[PDB]
């Protein structure tokens, strides 16, 4: 199942959330409001391809979901992740609907 | 993840697997009938695998569910990746115990600086 790249053991990292000024300035132009960015300004650790769709949890609570990057752990390029606080509303009605 | 460390077995028991023959993206558990993951990770069909730490070997703590619904988020852009969210409904409920568990929703959006727990079995 983790074919060629991919481990096979779960992987866990701890990550601070980042300003939102320092996430639009890694990122010039690519971050919208439903957007944060979570990791290490200086690189060596982040998420990666495989990773997508996955929690980042803190204090409890999901807050983000794996989305996307430029390359992976590189230096002024942190993950950036689906802002979960932006849709609890949506997860909600959608669940209570389907 | 790159520069992590390995979870400890099934510590992370809201965690899934989004399995079309091996794996392609990870997801968490928010109620017994849903997991939530990315809507670029979208495709037609989707086995949910729960309870895994090897997901090359069988240890025993698994459960494999077939997704009977797959929503998108309606304003995804494919090309920016805004809006990149999907629910999951398991064609059948998840059995929650020990090492299948539900995360919580958040309460309030986390401050800048506050430490978090990143997991997957994505490239190392
Ligand atoms: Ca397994």
């Amino acid at each position: 199942s983790s074919g060629s790249s991919y481990p096979s053991l779960l992987q866990c990292l701890k990550a601070p959330v980042l300003s939102d000024s320092s996430c639009k300035s890694s990122y010039p132009g690519q971050i919208t409001g439903n957007m944060i960015c979570v990791g290490f300004l200086e690189g060596g650790k982040d998420s990666c391809q495989g990773d997508s769709g996955g929690p980042v949890v803190c204090n409890g609570q999901l807050q983000g979901i794996v989305s996307w990057g430029y390359g992976c752990a590189q230096k002024n390029k942190p993950g950036v992740y689906t802002k979960v606080c932006n849709y609890v509303n949506w997860i909600q009605q959608t669940i209570a609907a389907n | 993840i790159v520069g992590g460390y390995t979870c400890a077995a099934n510590s992370i028991p809201y965690q899934v697997s989004l399995n079309s023959g091996s794996h392609f993206c990870g997801g968490s558990l928010i109620n017994s009938q849903w997991v939530v993951s990315a809507a670029h990770c979208y495709k037609s069909r989707i086995q949910v695998r729960l309870g895994e730490h090897n997901i090359d070997v069988l240890e025993g703590n698994e459960q494999f569910i077939n997704a009977a619904k797959i929503i998108t988020h309606p304003n995804f852009n494919g090309n920016t990746l805004d809006n990149d969210i999907m629910l999951i409904k398991l064609s059948s409920p998840a059995t929650l115990n020990s090492r299948v568990a539900t995360v919580s929703l958040p309460r309030s959006c986390a401050a800048a600086g506050t430490e978090c727990l990143i997991s997957g079995w994505g490239n190392t």
